[PDB]
């Protein structure tokens, strides 16, 4: 007869008693069990074709994608503890800086800057949301997908901040058109077209490998350095301390997404040819981001320098993974 | 050797029964009972086990062989009680 | 000061824009969105009735998990599982096997909508739905994990859906069809509307009551917590159907519902039916599976469908009829073939049990009762070998479930066969066959367990071979839940 | 970035300063601080060993209450209380009565130190201690409150300490003495050190195990949660004793400990003793009250006292001896006088029970056993009236508990009487009397229940009068826990 | 026999199903049951004398002090939920404003101001702690005591902030003597002697009535307007946004203490002679606070105006209760 | 009327027993037994109930009255078995 085990059979002989994270996160996807017929239906179904092409056939290869582990070791239970605390602080910032009428203290100039450069971010942030939610559904292992799962939540989290803040701003300054104008700005403003091209094109890269690079190694650090780092230094030196703090709160999220992208890239390099593969994808996209960073930061005050710091910061992210 | 699906009278389930191409309806019947009689259906020895194609009620004479029945592999057949 | 949610909500879902650097169809491929030639702008009418924002989510759900986990911790050392009814233990080992990973796979389904739905409100809800199903998968592993030392059967909380044991294929057959292999708009109808709103929500309620009544408070808490999350993402089908109907596609809408329900029904008829009427002890029984289905599932579909401007499905009366029959079929199947499943099935045919059965279903002893009569006699008469099987049953090609129906004094077992491009297919009901026929492209070359046995894909091609192919060995292979205790009452 | 607690901690307790606009003695009156002519600066050496800061407090304790309350909610509808052993139900109704409000009063004791202690570290800990005892009082009301519809007895969770029912006076006699009527430094010794560190902590552990073993998980959780808070404020006596001893006052230190323990011991001997050896069913019994006291209470006092540079109290051997005796006394008292208490006392003298009793305490049947023999015969012989009382017992003037000790074949019941300024006082042990003698000023004119009966303060001056004065009416007046069920076993 | 009840017997016939607050908060003290012998011991014990004199004999009278109810309806369970959230936000402020090195950005002038006017507050805040913890142990009803209970926690809460912030400041500016100097400042600085006299003298008013007035109606609004409101406007316009926000966070606490003091004063006015009683106590103490506010705010920048606003704000508190 | 505390032999507890100032030791004894014998102590009718002051073992002759015993109100007395 079969003996009772100390742990999940797939984890037997680990030496270390497996952690909650290992216990609820691992070797979970099953479409991977039959690369020839991922889903328990006809093999010629459009969705079979889709997974074979974009997951199984990715040029980015590994013998055991299920080995991957999240540096932060995030599970639903832990993700909610983390983010509730971080929401308490941001909702606390919102509550109390209002109480004191922070919005009234801002200059007419900065308010125009807010409408152009800040509240349209709801579109770009939602796009990333979509971006990461696609990574989720095509990555070749549960532990990878889960990282994408939480990132996507954070992505929606930033859109939520941005939505909330937009009403508060429209409330304080009705004649401005906050809440009404952003679509048009997003769609027709030279400052935003850099980014919107980058993202729209990223969003149809279907290969999980390329999607992960396009979104997580290329597009995200560019949105992050331009929209949070740069506009945040500006926010702050411009008398908008809310945004300065808001943005810094959101960048915690970014650094955690970086951590797990980092870890995955590290893992990919265990296998020959993957560094070349990854580098080819960056080299395809990097110019699209350069364009994104230029078109945006240049219409900023001190535009030329914003461009130079963001370029090298977002690049620094990728140098640090090799 | 030829698989068929057995719909045995008074049993709740259709089962897979391997038969021979040379079997008689009688010998098909007896291979089927093995899986039904005294498992889930009471014997009936006032009665005679007959074979009808499930799809259209066609009754096969007791002694006709599978070979000549013109069955589709895996074809479903009622195994019923008559006299 | 804070804002009132009402005031800023809509901006969370004002996220649509006109693509330029790629095309609408590149951005939103039809095979994954299923817009159905309905415009982006017509899709922006989509308005979910139950609303939530991220701060509210992470807050509430933090506190859900605090509780559910704290209960678990508190009760753990008392080891209830050890002295629970074995019928109960089985119910748990079935549940975790069948659901844990399909729940996890559900997040991906949610994820589908989250990326490809053209209705922005939907994309956001599906993000939370994504989170929901993460949790469910996650929690429904952490929980059974406390029991891996007690029996290997609990490994199946993780292993089941990775096997080709017949139930798991039955499981994947439904889920993959409903939720993993269909466009966003389709997923919202077939999963959130038909299955989650249609069945899961009521089932999970029932399951929580039962856990309690049996005095498993850990599980009672576990189930009922999950259930509190359901309507949040479950709502998502309804608005979709509204836009589809009001538009042009009442027919296309209809058909998905028609399919979606039947397939759910059949899964439900083997996973829940059997448990209600046979595994839960007699005095813990509030109402029959048929009573339950009528009270809590049927009236509400009719309710829902009527308000959406839809019709009752063509197969409705047959469905109604089948509540007297189908599940007792699945139960005899499972029990008779009990070493092919990974929990210990409960017979459920003691004398008392047998009268309740006859009260709730008149004619039961003179049909179903017959088979169990022989089963019984054999075990009294020291011939247990005639109550385990020597062959496979015919698997329905649609639902991957045994073809079975009324035995005994009113025999009515039927096979709705179909030849299609030189292959003969076997079907467990009219509706099952009709499912295949309307979309044959989608099921054509799938092979059910019996096909596989017959095509020589299972080696050795005997019973012990099929048992290995299904990854089942002694000690996780199932047997009679109460160890034939109930036999004593006949001698 | 955050700091490491170690780095900034000391500044939380750098709060002393030199008064100017008032005097040190005005600011810190000796009757409330008890500095004992030890300098402010010598008191600043006070260093609590277990440290906590406000953010840490509100965080942790938020999560404690989340759990404890969530359990309660989860289990509530299953109504365990209704099918619990009645011995158990009583234990709960006793516990809540005796403790809920004394716990609440405890916050004020903590509050005393919080204002008047010259050791700043102490003032802060006592603030948290204040919070702790708030919770305990609060939670230990919310909990019984679910049961007010089941019986009036549960009202006593709130009412008890507002009555002059004899136990409650016994209760207030201890608490007021130990914690409400003494200077800050005194409170830290007598309460936190002697009683909380000395008894409560181990008791509460035992009580939680027992709740579990009996399958009351709500209560099990409730008790064990409280217990997690104890060492936080319980530590507070130790450092005080260190400064006192190292200083000049080892004698003054000593004496408080000596008193403090004896008084606790006597409370414990009626509230816990009886429960362990008689209310908890036989197979739920891990170890005797004597075993328990030896293992978990005695060795540790000796341990503690030795490390603080103190002596075992003069009465120690007598104390050791009394573990064989005192509690069986209190139990017979309570049971024989069972309509004077507000729970239903459990007899505990079935044959099986009676052998366990004799195993754990040799000589028990030939002493205590005798009385219960008569008690039994009477109930077999249809004379129950001779097992309820017609008079008051002699109340010890110190501990306000019946004067009682070994009956039967080795009779040794003694009264340590004392005449003091024209009044005769009655005392239940040497130590009890010695308590009065060293500080007579403090007990002089207090009148115990019997004094009151005798001074004509209780009208009508009969038993039904005393019953009204104690606020007890039928339906909260106690009787035999299992309704004399255990009598059947003698016929 | 005695019937089972729908609620605690002391609450029977309320019409409304009693709330959690009523259920765990009410009619709890028992020393009040025997005014002649509060405690179950000899009646001549110093502590009996103490309660008779300072609680029973208070000139501030009411037939049923146990009727009092806390506007905010605070219980331990609720107090911890509230404050954990509010701690998340403040600890979040600490974490993140450090991350960005806010302390380095402050001017040498402001740093000197911080050492003089800010970090010595640990003494005054601890004194209030003591102040409220005394109110607790002498008030004549549990529901009153409980309000004092939580206030005291908040009081220690502010001391905790102030302690923490003092190390961070000593860390950033070692030569200043932060953490070492405050006692001397508190003890010898004209700016602080106003307050230290007020508080030391308040702290020996033993009558619960007078203690409540002295602490809660007189001293607290003065500490609150001077140390939080005034130094907070200053903090903020001086480039110290942490303190500006810190202080505003703490004032939430103050307003809640005000709410329940308010409610109690309201209750006291139901009975004749109590308005006169209360007014007599204010009139004794008010000059001590005037002195406190003058000595402190005058050494502030724009000193004269700080004095005028604080005086009238702290007075406004008491006008609003009549 | 005069309260005393009764320490009855072989009983676990001292009890309050109202006596009369005119009672005999014998009649004190009998008032005490009422509260002890057949409640918690077996009768002994080979035996004679005697009264000794608890504080110092002083044995009172059977027929001496309370009045003459020089007792303190509430004084504790052993009620013992002799012959
Ligand atoms: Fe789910
Ligand atoms: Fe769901
Ligand atoms: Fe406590
Ligand atoms: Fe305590
Ligand atoms: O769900
Ligand atoms: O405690």
């Amino acid at each position: 007869a079969l003996k009772p085990l100390k742990t999940w059979s797939h984890l037997a002989g680990n030496r270390r008693r497996p952690s909650e994270y290992e216990v609820v996160s691992t070797n979970l996807h099953y479409f991977t069990d039959n690369p020839e017929r991922p889903w328990e239906l006809d093999s010629n179904l459009p969705m079979q074709t889709w997974y074979k092409k974009y997951c199984f056939d990715s040029p980015l290869k590994h013998d055991d994608w299920n080995a991957f582990r999240d540096p932060d070791q995030l599970v639903y239970r832990t993700y909610n503890l983390l983010q509730d605390g971080q929401e308490s602080y941001v909702q606390g910032l919102f509550d109390q800086l209002n109480d004191r009428g922070h919005d009234q203290m801002l200059t007419r100039e900065w308010v125009e800057t807010l409408a152009r450069f800040y509240t349209p971010a709801r579109y770009l942030f939602h796009a990333l949301q979509m971006g990461s939610v696609y990574i989720h559904q095509i990555a070749p292992a549960s532990t990878i997908t889960n990282c994408a799962t939480y990132e996507t939540a954070d992505h929606l989290r930033w859109l939520t901040h941005t939505a909330y803040r937009t009403r508060e701003l429209a409330n304080c300054y009705p004649d401005v058109g906050f809440g009404k104008r952003e679509r048009d700005v997003w769609e027709n403003d030279p400052a935003w077209q850099g980014f919107r091209e980058l993202i729209e094109k990223a969003l149809i890269a279907w290969d999980w490998g390329e999607a992960f690079t396009a979104i997580n190694l290329v597009t995200k650090p560019a949105v992050e350095e331009a929209l949070l780092q740069q506009l945040g230094s500006l926010a702050q030196s411009e008398g908008d301390t809310l945004l300065g703090l808001l943005a810094q709160a959101q960048k915690r999220d970014a650094e955690r997404h970086r951590r797990w992208s980092s870890a995955l890239v590290k893992m990919a390099l265990e296998k020959e040819g993957n560094r070349e593969v990854l580098q080819k994808w960056v080299a395809k996209w990097e110019p699209l981001a350069d364009k994104a960073i230029e078109a945006y930061c240049s219409a900023l005050p001190d535009g030329e320098n914003a461009i130079v710091e963001a370029k090298s910061a977002s690049r620094y992210v990728r140098q640090m993974m090799g | 050797t030829f698989p068929i699906m057995s719909n045995f009278e008074r049993d709740f389930v259709i089962q897979l029964v391997p038969v021979d191409t040379e079997d008689t309806m009688d010998q098909v019947a007896e291979k089927c009972a093995y899986h039904s009689i005294n498992r889930r259906v009471h014997p009936q020895p006032e009665k005679i086990l007959r074979v009808r194609r499930h799809e259209d009620g066609t009754l096969f004479p007791r002694g006709m062989i599978v070979s000549d029945a013109g069955l589709r592999p895996t074809e479903t057949l009622d195994i019923i009680f008559m006299d | 000061s804070m804002l009132k949610r009402e005031d800023w909500y809509d901006l969370t879902r004002t996220t649509n824009w006109t693509p330029k650097y790629v095309t609408e169809n590149e951005l939103f491929p039809e095979e994954m969105s299923g817009a159905r030639g309905i415009s982006m702008e017509a899709w922006e009418k989509y308005d979910e009735p139950y609303k939530i924002t991220y701060p509210e989510y992470v807050s509430i759900q933090r506190e859900k998990d605090s509780g559910a986990y704290s209960i678990k911790a508190a009760l753990e050392r008392d080891g209830f599982v050890d002295r629970a009814d074995p019928g109960w233990v089985s119910t748990m080992q079935l549940h975790f096997g069948a659901w844990a990973l399909e729940e996890y796979a559900a997040s991906t389904a949610e994820a589908r909508m989250a990326r490809f739905a053209k209705a922005p409100g939907n994309r956001n809800m599906a993000t939370f739905g994504m989170m929901d199903e993460n949790r469910h998968g996650q929690i429904q592993l952490y929980f059974p994990y406390a029991n891996v030392k007690r029996s290997r059967k609990w490994d199946w909380a993780h292993k089941a859906i990775h096997t080709n044991e017949w139930a798991a294929i039955a499981a994947r057959s439904f889920f993959d069809d409903m939720m993993m292999t269909r466009d966003s708009v389709a997923v919202s109808i077939m999963l959130t509307f038909a299955f989650e709103t249609g069945f899961s929500n009521m089932q999970f309620l029932g399951l929580a009551a039962d856990a309690a009544e049996a005095g498993d408070h850990t599980f009672a808490s576990l189930i009922s917590s999950i259930q509190t999350d359901e309507s949040r993402h479950a709502q998502q089908g309804g608005p979709s159907l509204k836009i589809l109907v009001e538009n042009g596609k009442k027919d296309e809408a209809q058909q998905m519902v028609d399919v979606a329900i039947w397939r759910s029904w059949k899964l439900f008829s083997v996973l829940t039916g059997p448990i209600m009427d046979y595994y839960t002890p007699l005095e813990s029984r509030n109402q029959s599976f048929k009573e339950f289905m009528l009270e809590w599932i049927v009236a509400q579909f009719e309710r829902q469908l009527l308000d959406l401007g839809l019709d009752k499905p063509w197969y409705w009366d047959q469905f109604m009829q089948d509540l007297d029959e189908t599940h007792h079929g699945m139960h005899l199947g499972v029990w008779y073939w009990r070493p092919t499943v990974w929990w210990d099935p409960a017979a459920g045919v003691s004398p008392e049990e047998r009268e309740w059965l006859e009260e709730k279903y008149p004619g039961w002893n003179d049909t179903w009762g017959q088979c169990w009569d022989v089963i019984t006699d054999n075990l009294v008469n020291g011939k247990p070998e005639l109550t385990v099987p020597e062959t496979l049953p015919t698997i329905c090609n649609m639902c991957n479930l045994p073809i079975a129906h009324t035995p005994g004094n009113k025999w009515n077992v039927k096979d709705y066969q179909l030849e299609y491009e030189g292959r003969l297919y076997h079907f467990g009901s009219e509706a099952d066959r009709w499912c295949f026929q309307i979309d044959p492209e989608r099921y054509k070359n799938h092979t059910n367990l019996v096909d596989r046995f017959l095509k020589g894909e299972i080696q050795p091609a005997d019973l012990a071979g099929a048992l290995m192919y299904m990854s089942l060995e002694p000690g996780v292979m199932g047997d009679d839940a109460h160890d034939y205790e109930w036999v004593k009452a006949y001698q």
